[PDB]
RNA sequence: AGAACCUUACCUGGUCUUGACAUCCACGGAAGUUUUCAGAGAUGAGAAUGUGCCUUCGGGAACCGUGAGACAGGUGCUGCAUGGCUGUCGUCAGCUCGUGUUGUGAAAUGUUGGGUUAAGUCCCGCAACGAGCGCAACCCUUAUCCUUUGUUGCCAGCGGUCCGGCCGGGAACUCAAAGGAGACUGCCAGUGAUAAACUGGAGGAAGGUGGGGAUGACGUCAAGUCAUCAUGCCCUUACGACCAGGGCUACACACGUGCUACAAUGGCGCAUACAAAGAGAAGCGACCUCGCGAGAGCAAGCGGACCUCAUAAAGUGCGUCGUAGUCCGGAUUGGAGUCUGCAACUCGACUCCAUGAAGUCGGAAUCGCUAGUAAUCGUGGAUCAGAAUGCCACGGUGAAUACGU
């Protein structure tokens, strides 16, 4: 079965590729196992905001690395082909893995 | 089709290096292509090739969900073997006639 | 202290120099600045000026000091008293 | 910082890339508790001899704008005051304030 | 230092991302220098072309640059001679294949940053700043803005005791996040120091 | 505080006797948000209590809170020169408070060497109206009684 | 047949099953002295039952995960509540006099920069 | 958001001077690759390979070498020349403007007054009428529900069992995200000026801003920062650059902030239960073997809801100690060692064995906190080779009190 890991900054986007996925294998194969939601990580960073010092000045950023993961179970011929010329849109890093 | 984007090019009225038919005569053919996409409306396909001989409408390079209707339909004639071209052709959807005039300011996405 | 296992440390420039004069039998100060050397037993009745980051000392070196660091011998710091 | 610093430290990186696989082998040579006595000694006196900046450990991470050394973060590369900076301008994908 | 930056607090709702890739902990840190270089590089080459926003996006080892610029044909040049000539340099910044697009600035006077360029070449060849930024405030209110607020500081008329003066017109509301504000910064160089040109422009409220 | 008065707090009561007073005890001895430790506390001082006293564990509990019960505190206006302390009519649910704060004080005080004994120990005391709490709360009663003519 | 309700309270989060019987308590393949070492825990678990009169009547198997004994206690008592809402919807009444339909939305604070903890600031001095 | 070296800006010596870092020509050499002796090292002297993209051949672009200067360089001075960024009063409810009107005018009015509010919040009046920046709302998070999607997550009901969700499976439940619903004084009663509101109650997971965060008006302090960065006199064979060693870790003393204690609500021993949130490829490193132990060896699983860090601790049960400077307390020092690292002398952490200071709740005074708060218990992260009792996060247990001004 192909397991694919789709990963992005931005959650709309992410969803967005998904159903693209989806689209692209469920015309040519069948039974697309489904887009399943992973933990989002959430990698936290605090910086001393002041160029000198003021030490309880603090921004808090954080970035939220969504996960969704795809799998296809029936790998066909015509299906896992179409992915090649099928490229989704950018800042979405993906990563299928056959069985 | 609806916008086709050539690289090394600043006008249609121009020409280019390894063709047979002129700009013009490309952008008419490409106007009578016929794809058939399945799930979004609006794609981006890409058309690369080098090497004497015509080119097709099955060399672009296809993505999952188009699907070009005829694989007979030329569109250049490379003549020279180091000729290139590489075109990026943009497919939207509807109905009708919508033509370049009124397309000129219609267009909102700058 | 350093691992058993690495042995002891001594500057291998300093080595050199204690085992020439091993060699000629001489018992002029050698003036060194490798106070993290370890004193050996080849080394016990040479005179070794170590430094102590401003002047070269003299350390005449005994039977008592070889397990011992060239540095020990060799106060960096010049307190008198505060009265 | 200085241009000097950044200078200094390019230099150590340098070093770093070109004596990686001699300097790995002898800290290999060392460790390894089945060899002989006089060849770890050589080792180690080969390492001796071998230049400081070749060492990992000898090179300071600085922000790759300005080369402060201190308030640095790896993900980023920069110093806090350049991080925030960015994320402010939308410069670093993700980053937004964060509340909870 | 009182105040939040206004497009820092907005990019998860109404303002977007200027760079637009993921990449992991390993990559993410070079990505960020390359970015920051070919946007120094851009800067440098593209200042006589009003250029208001580089927006990089790397899909597939291949970087894809967008121009936002008031004024294409400065910087596009005759067709396809420019930016070609600025391509292979971005792709050697970044080691990579570049692609670089132009997108239009329509009313550059009410892009906020434009305008702050603008107000500082201005103080830079010595007018009353104070009449400069009349004029981009009025102008801006002209083209449609709902509001413009405009500051600018230090050394101003080469006095020796620095001071800040500006000037709003109609409204523009910071603390409301889905305000459009489209805020920016400039910095004239002049004989008797820095002048800092803060400018901010509210577009209108998005509704969502 | 100044703006709002707001409604007390709800707590629960223990699950030995199901008791509100109880509950409130154990929590008052409670340190450090040990509250496990103290109720046990509490429970071994009511069963030598009971032992010592018969009657039952709450009963005798309830008997030895009465003797050390204040029907009047003092507090400093102090708006003369010098400080004059007024007494005041305690109400009830603070001077079941204060009693058990003296007790638990006194028991905090005592030179015996469990906690819980020393709690069952100034139980008794209080029950037969001698010891520590009841000392305070006779002190506390004095100045009061000093001080009548502030009212 | 089996009723059911979700417990939660802090970062715990009960399953309770509601099943008719006899009045036997299960708690991850644990019985409920076994699991809860501590009396109050067993109380608050008790509590809705003990409300309205069904101790006997019913078994209650339950899975519980995450927090501590009493938070945990407290997701389960909550749990048992849903279902007994869930089963009869005639005892609500009682139930919401009890305060045991409330979730209990008591979460920890979270640590603030500047601060120690949620609220305690740091040592003050003028000088 | 981490001084052994480095960092480093300081000291001591040893050295360099178009230079460590750039651009420019001139012309000597392809770059680079390997190795040798002296030296603390910086550097100062040797042996091997190569000639790629192109020439009506006066040669070129990358990358070393030498000399000239143009210049580089400066963590040098001025934060009282500046920008940017920051603190602060203060998340205090304020601060203004346009037009009108009043006053010779500075100014006033609006913005005051009656009520009310967390709020210049809202209503009513009124020479004001309007507007803006702020107080509110929009954003994140947390509390309830529903829909969707179910692996690496889950196990209600089914069969099988090595009694492990492990394996057939199941999509219920938890959980995971994505999208919706929900709270608005909307509904009820009373008080109120026919009001804005207030007081209570109904429902509800939640009630009157539900809890928490982000958000910081005009301005103030010539507040802080020229040593992040940028930026408007001074040094330029040295106030620049390279190196080795030392110092930033000094110690009659005074202050600030913390940790650990002084014990029995405890210490010690044996058994045993219940988290959350994170990190991980020059990385996290199971199992197994050895070591009293720090660790060592071997070495899977894993860019990770899968594997690893990783046993949560307080707690609970049973035993012991019995108020002692103690089976409290752990400083200090001796020995021996482990790991990181060219390198632990100055000056790392951790381990083992020994050693067992002061300290029995702290003078004047002084700080924090109103709830999942304080108090207490552990856990993680950043910087980071190594080096936290600090900082930033996470859950566990979990109070007291608020009469009032």
């Amino acid at each position: 079965r192909i397991r694919i890991r789709l990963k992005a900054f931005d959650h709309r986007l992410i969803d967005q590729a998904t159903a693209e996925i989806v689209e692209t294998a469920k015309r040519t194969g069948a039974q697309v196992r489904g887009p399943i939601p992973l933990p989002t990580r959430k990698e936290r960073f605090t910086v001393l905001i002041s160029p000198h010092v003021n030490k309880d000045a603090r921004d808090q950023y954080e970035i939220r690395t969504h996960l969704r993961l795809v799998d296809i179970v029936e790998p066909t011929e015509k299906t896992v082909d179409a992915l090649m010329r099928l490229d989704l849109a950018a800042g979405v890093d993906v990563q299928i893995s056959l069985g | 089709v609806t916008e086709v984007e050539i690289d090394g090019v600043l006008h249609e009225y121009s020409t280019k290096e390894g063709v047979q038919e002129d700009i013009l005569e490309i952008l008419l053919n490409l106007k009578g292509l016929a794809v058939r996409v399945q799930g979004k409306d609006e794609v981006i396909l890409t058309l690369n090739k080098s090497g004497i001989g015509p080119v097709t409408a099955a060399d672009i390079t296809h993505d999952g969900d188009v699907e070009i209707v005829k694989p007979q339909h030329v569109i250049c004639h490379l003549t020279d073997e180091n000729a290139s071209i590489s075109m990026r052709i943009k497919v939207q959807r509807g109905r009708g006639y919508v033509p370049a005039s009124t397309r000129i300011h219609s267009e909102e996405d700058e | 202290p350093r691992s058993l296992k690495k042995g002891p440390f001594i500057d291998l420039h300093l080595l050199k120099k204690v085992e020439k004069a091993v060699e000629s039998g001489d018992k002029k100060p050698l003036r060194t600045w490798s106070r993290r050397s370890t004193i050996f037993p080849n080394m016990i009745g040479l005179t070794i000026a170590v430094h102590n980051g401003r002047q070269h000392v003299p350390v005449f070196v005994t039977d008592e000091m070889v397990g011992h660091k060239l540095g020990e011998f060799a106060p960096t710091r010049t307190y008198r008293g505060h009265a | 910082a200085k241009q000097s610093m950044k200078a200094r430290e390019v230099k150590r990186v340098a070093l770093a890339d070109k004596y990686f696989a001699k300097r790995a082998e002898l800290k290999a040579i060392i460790s390894d508790v089945n060899a002989s006595d006089e060849d770890r000694w050589n080792a180690v006196l080969k390492l001796q001899t071998l230049p400081r900046d070749s060492s990992p450990s000898r090179q300071r991470n600085r922000c790759r704008q300005t080369g402060r050394p201190h308030g640095f973060l790896r993900k980023f590369g920069l110093s806090r005051i350049k991080v925030r900076e960015a994320a402010m301008r939308g410069e670093i994908p993700g980053l937004k304030k964060a509340s909870w | 230092g009182q105040k939040v930056h206004p497009n820092g607090i907005r990019l998860g709702i109404v303002k977007p991302w200027n760079s637009t890739w993921f990449a992991n902990t390993k990559e993410f840190a070079d990505n960020l220098d390359s970015d920051f270089k070919v946007r120094q590089y851009l800067t440098k080459e593209l200042a006589k072309a009003s250029v208001s926003r580089i927006v990089i996006e790397r899909p597939a080892k291949s970087i894809r640059v967008t121009i936002h610029t008031a004024r294409p044909g400065i910087v596009i040049g005759k067709k396809g001679e420019d930016v070609e000539k600025l391509r292979k340099v971005v792709a050697d910044i970044a080691g990579v294949p570049a692609q670089i697009n132009i997108a239009e600035v329509r009313k550059p006077e009410l892009d906020a940053k434009l305008v702050a360029d603008s107000i500082t070449s201005q103080l830079e060849r010595r007018v009353m700043f104070r009449r400069a930024m009349k004029r981009a405030v009025q102008n801006a209110m002209r083209l449609g803005a709902k509001g413009i607020k405009v500051e600018v500081s230090g050394r101003l008329g080469g006095a020796e005791i620095a001071r800040t003066e500006w000037y709003r017109e109609g409204r523009v509301p910071l603390h409301t996040l889905r305000a459009d504000i489209d805020y920016n910064t400039s910095e004239a160089h002049t004989t008797y120091g820095v002048i800092g040109v803060k400018v901010w422009i509210f577009k209108g409220e998005i509704l969502g | 505080p100044r703006r709002r008065v707001i409604g007390q707090r709800k707590i629960l009561p223990d699950p030995k006797f199901g008791s509100e007073l109880l509950a409130k005890f154990v929590n008052i001895l409670m340190v450090d948000g040990k509250k496990s430790t103290a109720e046990s506390i509490v429970y071994s001082a009511l069963e030598t209590l009971a032992q010592r006293s018969g009657k039952s564990e709450l009963e005798a509990f309830e008997v030895a809170l009465e003797n050390v019960r204040p029907t009047v505190e003092v507090k400093s206006r102090r708006v003369g020169g010098s400080t004059y302390q007024v007494p005041v009519e305690v109400r009830p649910v603070r001077r079941n408070a204060l009693a058990m704060r003296w007790i638990v004080e006194a028991a905090r005080k005592r030179g015996d060497k469990s906690m819980a004994l020393r709690l069952a120990n100034e139980l008794s005391d209080a029950a037969e109206n001698k010891g520590t709490a009841v000392k305070k709360r006779e002190d506390v009663h004095r100045m009061a009684e000093a001080n009548k003519a502030f009212a | 047949n089996q009723y059911y309700g979700t417990g939660r309270r802090k970062s715990s989060a009960a399953r309770v099953f509601i099943k008719p019987g006899n009045g036997k308590i299960v708690i991850n393949q644990r019985s409920l002295e076994q699991y809860f070492g501590r009396e109050t825990a067993r109380m608050v678990v008790r509590q809705p039952l003990e409300l309205v009169d069904m101790v006997e009547k019913l078994d209650l198997y339950i899975t519980v995960k995450g927090g501590g004994i009493s938070g945990q206690a407290g997701a389960i008592r909550h749990g048992i509540t849903r279902a007994l809402m869930e089963y009869d919807e005639s005892l609500r009444s009682e139930l919401r006099k009890a305060g045991f339909v409330t979730r209990d939305a008591r979460q920890v604070e979270r640590k603030k920069v500047g601060l120690r903890k949620a609220r305690r600031r740091p040592q003050f001095s003028k000088r």
